């Protein structure tokens, strides 16, 4: 559920805030790493600051 | 605007840290000491049907700096009590909130009032006595302490 | 203080709001104890930026 | 209408479902923020034989709104605080009863 | 005032409050320290929704 949420609108909304507009991109297993071990929550806030 | 954190042992720089960071910027400074606070009657104001009332430390903070986007230091955040006689940290929750504090409600002022432009440095000594949903909406950066090089 | 309400800012629900309210204080009598209360309230209305 | 509070760790979605439940109706929506709130009379008014007396923040929230039924999020209900001085928690019982 | 207290809402066991209270309000001095509790009375009972 994480990984669904931060692919479909957590990412996207850093991307555009942040000026980099299809420069840059993630992958989903960077995306999982960064789920499992940068981060202890329930919910999406850290993964929204990492 | 981003709300920042900044935790570690006395005597590192950070209090003098905050109008370092203003002054290279060329934004306006102001401080908040909430060491000891105590009341919400200060982070809100009062309703103005009391007769000596006045809105709280926020609005009076963004009257003294006259733009729209400062740079806060909010000093001493872990030392703020939530005891019987008053919970400020939970009146904070409104304030700090970075999805919904551009419709910020003073008592005094009886309108939403926009506070999502300005750049907010808190600083604090551990992280244990801060609540749980006020550390959540904040950044960390930790400063670490010297070595002797 | 027309004129000032009129000049800085603001959100057009907040400057609605305050000049109902001064036309609430153009029509009562001046050093009543309540006029000084719809008088206080404008000026930190007028004084914080917008 | 119903009458609902959503439970759950800090960083979920509760908050933000407001506005999305409001839009989806297509209803006004306003936010009242309780949570360190002690004074009795944010709840209820004062009885205007006082000097800047006014109504509370429910009668407030319906003038702002325009309708009848609106949707109306009370963000953070378990952070009032209830003592001998200061008890709005208990001026609740009244606009939360589901029959009276 | 009197259009507005027939049009909107409300029911009968306010509406004869306010008319009560708007047949007051029209014996008293324009002034005062007790017409304007009438009238921002009248006004809060007008603008609310029924
Ligand atoms: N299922 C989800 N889908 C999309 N965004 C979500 C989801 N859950 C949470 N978010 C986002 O997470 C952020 C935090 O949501 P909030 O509702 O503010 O959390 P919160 O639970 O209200 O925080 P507190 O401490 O309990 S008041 C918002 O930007 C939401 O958009």
């Amino acid at each position: 559920e994480k990984q669904a949420i931060a692919r479909q609108y957590l990412w996207p909304k850093q991307v555009r805030e942040s000026g980099m507009e299809g420069r840059i991109e993630v992958t989903d297993a960077a995306i999982l790493r960064v789920i499992s071990e940068y981060t202890r929550e329930a919910g999406v806030r850290g993964l929204e600051r990492e | 605007a981003p709300i920042l954190v900044l935790v570690g042992p006395p005597g590192v720089g950070k209090t003098s840290l905050g109008r370092s960071i203003a002054r290279s910027m060329n934004r306006k400074f102001h401080r908040i000491s909430l060491g000891g606070v105590r009341d919400e009657a200060e982070i809100r104001g009062h309703r103005r049907t009391y007769i000596g009332a006045m809105p709280g430390k926020l609005i009076h903070a963004m009257k003294q700096v006259g733009v729209i986007n400062p740079v806060i230091l909010l000093d001493e955040i872990d030392k703020m009590s939530s005891d019987w006689r008053g919970d400020p940290a939970s009146a904070m929750l409104e304030v700090l909130d970075p999805e919904q504090n551009n419709t910020f409600t003073d008592h005094y002022l009886d309108v939403p009032y926009d506070l999502s432009k300005v750049f907010f440095i808190t600083t604090a000594n551990t992280l244990q006595t801060i609540p749980r949903p006020l550390l959540d909406r904040m950044e960390v950066i930790e400063i670490p302490g010297y070595t002797n090089m | 203080l027309r004129k000032k309400i009129e000049e800085v800012g603001m959100p057009e629900a907040v400057k609605t709001k305050a000049l109902k309210e001064l036309d609430r204080l153009e029509r009562m009598q001046q050093g009543s104890p309540e006029a000084t209360v719809a008088r206080t309230y404008l000026d930190w209305l007028t004084e914080v930026p917008w």
